[PDB]
């Protein structure tokens, strides 16, 4: 029972790791667009600091 | 310090310039009602008196 629960938590936690890597990708793309709109001048620096947080 | 955008600074500058234009037109109508001499010269008599 303990080896089975360890393997199931290992598979589920590396799936969780993959989904957090994908959310990191989407947040990085959103900060890339906010830094792009900050250079041009549409977005103020408050939206840039919110995307950076 | 870029704490607001350059775009809604251009919007606020536009609202400022348009309201200056409105004050300028109201000041044109207020520099009327005291009918200045259009050219310098010798003036005749008032065909339209006080009160009319």
């Amino acid at each position: 029972a303990s080896v089975a629960t360890a393997y199931l938590t290992l598979k589920a936690d590396q799936a969780q790791l993959q989904l957090t890597k994908d959310t990191l990708g989407t947040y990085q793309k959103s900060f890339d667009l906010t830094q792009r709109s900050y250079d041009v001048g549409v977005a103020s620096a408050l939206d840039l600091r919110q995307a950076q947080t | 310090d870029q704490a607001v955008s350059k775009q809604q600074y251009a919007d606020a500058n536009a609202a400022y310039l348009q309201s200056k234009a409105a004050v300028e037109q109201a000041r044109i109508n207020l520099r009327y009602t005291k009918v200045l001499s259009p050219i310098s010269g010798r003036i005749g008599r008032s065909a339209v008196t006080e009160g009319a």
